[PDB]
RNA sequence: UGGGUGGUGGC
């Protein structure tokens, strides 16, 4: 059935005419052994524990930074030349927290596989960097945040620059700066994981090279794999289930034999 | 009759010869190739135009000999005759049967039946030659002959030609 | 369609990629109705004609194979098996030159 | 080796080893076609180098190729019940 | 190198041109016509030029070269013959499309029913699709039931008003029931084919353009046969029934008799004749023709061989999984394969497989002589082929084989640069390896070799998951590349290593089995202590080891 | 007719495995067959450790033709391809 | 072997087969006219490409048999010594200035254009006969293109 | 160094 289908060099899926099937490689243009299930942490809780975890503020003292882990900690408190890009940060994860609450992730189940793991980055650059120390660090909040906003625009997944590759770019790594933002928001470092500058840097040049290096390849044979990869469970495996539902779905039966409704009612 | 004719060649290069002249040795390989050869279809190829600055292009590696394919396009100067073309010539040799005449890369057959009647062989005559009143072929004599057919070898193409129409004889 | 494989598959504990069932349940709707997994699903495009005949019913396939006046540019992959050709795919996608550029470059 | 074998080597896709496998230790076999009818006619003398296409009186538009020989036994089956395959080494439209 | 050489350039097939063929292209394409019914002359040693067997087709002895291109077998496609029919039949492959195409157009000058007045008709001329173009013109015609004569003062289209007849199918006898005039008697009568072969030479172009057809390819009255070719004997080649004896393929038994039938047609025509002997000897002759292609058409008996069975047709070489395609050129059989029975052996890599002496003599790789390797391949040469680790062949740089269990002189033998030899299989080669059949993506995995006595193929025991192998007898194979190319892409892509993590489902699925799973369990519980004596050992055994015991 | 320019190069400017595989099995062929290598040659002198030991410095005089599905064709050098 | 840009003979009729058809293609696709060359044009171009293969060979620093010797094989060196001993004892035009001038003069199909340069003659009758496709054209001046060719035909 | 049928056994 498949036998052809070729990812080529613009990340679609074409037959020997050219019936493109899927405009972005199985969605999203990663490999598929590539994934692991991870948390997307700011879908699941109250909007207590974001605001008590995220919501930075510049103007109360004892909701700000905790001065003990930075170094410039004298020259901070009151700016609202940063409590604007933190306000435009936080109304950010607003945002992305109806976004992948509503849109995308509607019953807030949040474990989804999705690529490279930054969680263990951060550890392993902790483990390296002898990340202890309680102790203050030089890093600044502004450079976090220009950190993580230009982080999400060198995700070039579809590289090129015309309209619909730009739209097609930000169509395609929404959910995945959405999965950076999850994690590496400014109280989430600089309070929970107590990053240094060196080690932020690092974890930048390394997440750009991993998620460089879990786009899929051009010519693997997608189609080959897809049907000895779903052919290979249906060898060890009141409704019909197994083979014979298998079969049914695949010659398509317009008399399979027991169909059914999911039917829900309304909410009064 | 003369053109310029637009051909090109296929060269499959070992990979030894994958080395730092290897474009030279190409546009080489092209001349003595394809310089002086002769075919039905395009005739004979005379003289290659520019050749130190032809385009050999890039060599495609073969899948499973690892030996390359370059298609060498270039621009010559061709000579084909064709049935019912009237050209110039110098007469190589005569004989009984009647003479030989070169026109040009290739050398045509003449004989007695489309020679006029009143041209007769004379061998006694020093130098040989066909001879009437006031008409004289011998070795070297320029005449003017229509080629009446054309026969190829795909090496050497063979021509016979005819005096015995108006305007045709010597010259 | 999805939620069918997803069904049938994951009942048994046993988990599946999306990409891979993505990929199935959108060939499966390519051209808007669904090409079903038969002889009547692929020998009913207008692909390619030997790779159409390597899966059922070769002596009719040929037929009008010859019968209609096909022409197939071997795109194909049973195709470029059985004409013993490189296949277009994997090292075969693409094919490799010499550089003049590099060439030049070098001594 | 058979049809699962290359199932599982299209999956790899290094297609190159298909070529060896289904061209190189097996029937390697080679013809000639006639570049114009397309054909398989053309008759192989050669140590005396010569060709003819007979249905057409084409004795220059001459190619060889590599194909198996059950494929060439397909050829001459086909042609033996009235279907033409005509190989032509070129894209058209 | 495996071939003569040739003048004509190597170039792979494009674009298959699909298409019929004229009976003149036939008559053009070959060498001889085909006469007579008996094979030999008299019995006499050459057989008869002029029966079935001319050598002017290509000879199926090896001693004798063929008469037409003058190489041997090994070289000799075959050269087509054909059989002129005296009275042309039906191909048995299109009579439901050639019963469609006498559904549509005229019987008197051949015209399509329709033009392009009726809109919907002048809608479908637009297709693009040649197949269900003729599939809307089929559907519109079907209805109608009258040649005009007028178009559908007289615009005579080309018809003269008879009607156009009803086409039934039965068999290889068509039955055309014209309503000849309203009621009046309808002849149901066969439709020789002869005389649709004189009503399809009355075609225009463009009623072969919009009916689906193409006139340089398929024209349709090349869909009947006067004249059916002869493949050359290699397609049919007699085989030796004791040593002396050749019993035919049943090709050869068929083309004769198919000529027993021309000739007792030809017969007919030039004697006295009762009219249905004639009928009978050309169904005869259309039924010869149609068990030639095909003998599994329904509803009537199959033809029948002398012991019994059926017929091996054409299309009996063609279908089912031992057809050509299926059972010869989508898989089929090849060399440099190997087979054995397998075993465990954990005291090895991950990427190792143990390869019994005798299977390492007999399978080879072809190492190319060059500047790096001569030492050694030498040495292999002085082993020769009787002793591993060595060699069997020199292929030169033209071709010349050197069998080294036939020849005396390996002392004399100095090597050139470039040459090829085939060395056995020593160790650190890629070997394909493979169990049947193939479910998943990693089941061809490359290894590595490991040369081992006690004929047996060794594994390591955690690759036991994904080939799904246990030891109570399996069969894997063991493939082997015959070049450079196919080395690395082995090495490269179908190694172990990089095919840990399966895609079916994001996981490695190659991991611990029984005793070492179960036994470090054992190992690190908590209340596990060992001495020191016996952790020296422990911590020998780790290859990545450092040097450094813990504290 | 077909060709695309240098400059509008949209396609992955890695090399990828495929690739990889093919550029070393070619270039081991030429090596084998001769080809003089560019890099030393230490204790690698099996050819496709000599492969391994070019890429591993991005010292391969090929080019590869990534057809792109209309037809054309983005001639991307060696040189300039990030190894992955 | 050899192939050309392209993928029964008479010239009386001006049938010149399927390699020599008016509209020719060159090496990039684009349309051209068919370069029939006459006696007097070819000695120049084989000429002077020979002369100038020869200085390339020599980095940047006259007679026919010297000439054709820059050739490569003997059996080139055959065929263009015959040419250009034949193309010195019949190109009426041997400069280039004569022979812009007959460019210009006859600047019609380029078979005749070619023929006309090539053969002398010296009035129309011998002109139709020789070429029997300037029957049918219709428009002359031939007489003064032959007379003007005759005059800038030079001496020998 | 036969074909072609058919039977039993291995995973
Ligand atoms: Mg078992
Ligand atoms: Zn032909
Ligand atoms: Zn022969
Ligand atoms: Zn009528």
């Amino acid at each position: 059935a498949l036998e052809d289908i070729m990812v080529h060099y613009d990340g679609t899926t074409r037959n020997s005419l050219g019936d493109i099937i899927q405009f972005l490689y199985g969605e999203d243009g990663l490999d598929g052994t590539q994934v692991e299930r991870q948390t997307i942490d700011t879908i699941p809780g109250s909007d207590k524990a974001f605001h008590k975890r995220y919501y930075v503020d510049l103007m109360d003292e004892k909701n700000s930074i905790k001065p003990d882990v930075i170094e410039y900690a004298a020259d901070i408190l009151g700016d609202v030349e940063l409590q604007k890009e933190l306000n435009s940060e936080y109304e950010q994860l607003v945002s992305d927290r109806k976004f992948l609450r509503e849109i995308v992730f509607v019953n807030g189940d949040h474990n989804w596989p999705l690529p490279v793991n930054l969680r263990r980055i951060i550890q392993n650059a902790q483990q390296i960097f002898h990340l202890d120390r309680a102790k203050a660090s030089d890093l600044t909040i502004p450079e976090i945040i220009h950190g993580v906003r230009d982080l999400c625009k060198k995700l070039f997944v579809l590289r090129g620059e015309n309209e619909l590759i730009k739209e097609a770019q930000q169509n395609a790594t929404s959910l995945f700066q959405c999965l950076v933002r999850a994690r590496l928001a400014t109280r989430r470092i600089l309070e929970e994981f107590r990053l240094n500058r060196d080690a932020f840097e690092w974890v930048l040049g390394t997440i750009e090279a991993q998620f460089q290096r879990s786009l899929v390849h051009p010519g693997e044979m997608v189609g080959v794999i897809a049907a000895q990869s779903i052919g290979e469970p249906a060898t060890q495996m009141n409704v019909t289930l197994g083979v014979p539902r298998l079969k049914e779905i695949l010659n398509v039966a317009k008399n399979i034999k027991t169909p059914a409704l999911t039917v829900y009612l309304d909410r009064e | 009759m003369f053109f310029l004719k637009d051909l090109s060649l296929i060269l499959t290069l070992h990979p030894s010869y994958f080395g730092p002249q290897m474009n030279q040795y190409l546009r080489e390989k092209l001349l003595t190739d394809v310089e002086g050869t002769c075919t039905g279809q395009f005739g004979y190829i005379v003289t290659v135009l520019d050749g130190m600055n032809i385009d050999v292009g890039k060599g495609r590696i073969i899948p499973g000999s690892g030996s390359a394919e370059f298609e060498v396009k270039y621009r010559a100067v061709v000579w084909k005759p064709f049935k019912g073309e009237v050209v110039d010539a110098i007469v190589s040799n005569v004989s009984p049967i009647g003479f030989f005449a070169d026109v040009g890369p290739l050398n045509v057959f003449v004989s007695t039946r489309l020679i006029p009647d009143n041209l007769v062989y004379n061998p006694s005559n020093s130098p040989p030659a066909y001879m009437s009143n006031d008409e004289l072929i011998t070795k070297g004599s320029k005449v003017r002959l229509k080629v009446v057919g054309t026969r190829t070898d795909v090496n050497e193409i063979y021509a016979i030609g005819s005096i015995k129409e108006d305007f045709l004889g010597a010259i | 369609l999805y939620k069918e494989i997803l069904n049938v598959i994951a009942f048994d504990g046993s988990y599946v990629n999306y990409r891979h069932m993505a990929l199935l349940v959108d060939v499966m709707t390519s051209r808007g109705y669904l090409m079903a997994i038969t002889r009547h699903g692929i020998n009913r495009a207008d692909t390619g004609a030997l790779m159409r005949c390597s899966f059922e019913e070769t002596v009719e396939i040929l037929f009008e194979a010859g019968a209609a006046a096909e022409l197939d540019d071997c795109r194909g992959v049973s195709e470029n098996v059985m004409l013993g050709q490189l296949a277009p795919m994997g090292t075969g996608a693409f094919d490799v030159m010499i550089d003049e550029k590099l060439l030049t470059s070098l001594p | 080796f058979g049809e699962m074998e290359r199932d599982c080597m299209i999956a790899h896709g290094a297609a190159g080893f298909l070529k060896e496998r289904l061209m190189e230790a097996s029937d390697a076999f080679r013809v000639h076609v006639c570049g114009i009818c397309g054909l398989m006619s053309v008759i192989a003398n050669l140590k005396k180098n010569q060709f003819e296409c007979r249905s057409c009186k084409n004795k220059t538009n001459i190619y060889q190729l590599h194909i198996p020989y059950a494929a060439k036994l397909l050829f001459q089956e086909l042609m033996a019940m009235n279907i033409a395959p005509r190989l032509y080494t070129e894209r058209s439209g | 190198s495996q071939f003569p050489y040739s003048s004509a350039p190597l170039r792979s097939v494009k674009e298959v041109q699909f298409g019929l063929l004229s009976p003149e292209e036939i008559r053009a394409i070959s060498v001889v016509k085909i006469e007579y019914p008996e094979i030999m002359d008299e019995s006499r040693q050459r057989p008869r030029e002029g029966g079935l067997n001319d050598p002017k087709l290509g000879s199926i002895d090896r001693n004798f070269k063929c008469q037409t291109c003058g190489e041997g077998m090994a070289e000799c496609p075959g050269h087509f013959g054909h059989m002129e029919l005296a009275k042309p039949v039906f191909h048995i492959g299109f009579i439901p499309k050639i019963k469609k195409v006498c559904e549509c157009i005229c019987m008197n000058c051949g015209k399509l029913l329709l033009d392009e007045t009726n809109p919907t008709m002048a809608q479908a001329i637009r297709i693009r699709d040649p197949k269900k173009r003729f599939n809307a013109v089929w559907q519109l015609c079907k209805t109608k039931m009258v040649c005009e004569a007028d178009a559908p003062k007289v615009v005579s289209r080309g018809g003269c008003g008879n009607t156009q007849p009803v086409v039934r199918k039965d068999g290889m006898k068509l039955w055309g029931t014209w309503k000849k005039s309203r009621d009046a008697q309808p002849e149901r009568k066969l439709l020789t084919p002869g005389e649709i072969l004189n009503v399809f030479k009355h075609i225009s172009p463009e009623d072969c353009f919009r009916l689906g057809f193409n006139e340089d390819y398929a024209r349709p009255e090349w869909m009947i046969i006067t004249v059916l070719p002869v493949p050359p004997p290699q397609v049919r080649p007699s085989i030796a029934m004791d040593e002396t004896t050749q019993g035919q393929d049943d090709l050869t038994h068929k083309l004769s008799d198919i000529l027993k039938a021309n000739i007792n047609v030809q017969k007919l025509e030039m004697d006295g004749s009762p009219q249905h002997i004639i009928n009978e000897v050309e169904q005869l002759l259309q039924f010869h023709v149609a068990t030639y292609m095909d003998n599994d058409i329904a509803g009537q008996p199959q033809a029948l061989q002398k012991s019994g069975r059926p017929v091996k047709a054409i299309r009996a070489r063609l279908k089912g999984k031992e057809g050509r395609l299926r059972g010869n050129l989508m898989g089929k059989r090849v060399d440099f394969s190997a087979r054995t029975v397998i075993s465990g052996d954990p005291n090895l890599e991950l990427d190792q497989v143990g390869v019994p002496i005798s299977i390492a003599k007999t399978l080879s790789y072809p190492e190319t002589v060059t500047q790096y390797n001569i030492h050694r391949l030498t040495e292999y040469v002085r082993n020769g082929p009787n002793e591993h680790p060595g060699a069997k062949y020199v292929i030169r740089d033209n071709g010349d084989r050197i069998d080294l269990r036939y020849h005396k002189r390996a002392g004399d033998i100095v090597l050139q640069y470039g040459w090829k030899v085939e060395r056995h299989l020593m160790d650190d080669d890629p070997v394909l390896f493979n169990r049947q059949p193939s479910l998943h993506k990693m089941s061809m995995m490359a290894h590595r070799v490991k040369v081992m006595p006690y004929s047996t193929f060794r594994l390591n025991l955690s690759v036991t998951s994904p080939y799904n192998a246990d030891f109570d007898g399996d069969e894997m194979n063991l493939h082997v590349p015959q070049s450079e190319e196919t080395r690395a892409e082995l090495s490269q892509l179908c190694a172990v290593p990089l095919q840990i993590v399966s895609p079916q489902s994001n996981k490695p699925v190659m991991g611990i089995v029984q005793d070492t799973l179960c036994g470090v369990r054992k190992m690190t519980l908590r209340d596990t202590f060992i001495e020191y004596e016996q952790v020296m050992n422990m911590l020998f055994w780790v290859p990545s080891w450092d040097g450094v015991v813990p504290q | 007719e077909l060709a695309i320019l240098k400059e509008e190069r949209t396609t992955t400017p890695y090399l990828t495995k495929y690739e990889r595989a093919r550029i070393l099995g070619t270039r081991a062929l030429q090596i084998s067959m001769n080809a003089p290598v560019l890099v030393d040659i230490e204790g690698e002198t099996d050819p496709l450790q000599i492969a391994m030991k070019e890429l591993s410095q991005r010292k391969i005089p090929l080019v590869i033709r990534r057809y792109l599905p209309d037809g054309s064709y983005e001639d991307w050098g060696c040189d300039e391809l990030i190894v992955d | 072997v050899s192939t050309s840009t392209v993928g029964e003979e008479n010239a009386t009729l001006l049938r010149l087969g399927p390699e020599f058809a008016l509209k020719q293609y060159d090496h990039d696709g684009n349309e051209h006219d068919l370069i029939a060359l006459s006696l007097s044009e070819s000695r120049l171009l084989i000429r002077e490409a020979l002369k100038a293969r020869s200085r390339a060979r020599n980095g940047g620093v006259i007679d026919d048999d010297e000439l054709a010797k820059v050739t490569s094989g003997a059996v080139a060196n055959g065929v263009v010594k015959k040419t250009l001993d034949y193309l010195n004892t019949f190109a009426r035009f041997k400069d280039e200035e004569t022979c812009t001038a007959v460019d210009q003069l006859l600047h019609l199909h380029p078979f005749e254009i070619a023929q006309l340069s090539s053969l002398g003659c010296e009035d129309v009758d011998e002109a139709i006969t020789l070429i029997p496709s300037l029957a049918a054209k219709k428009e002359v001046n031939l007489q003064r293109i032959l007379d003007e060719l005759n005059r800038l035909e030079d001496p020998y």
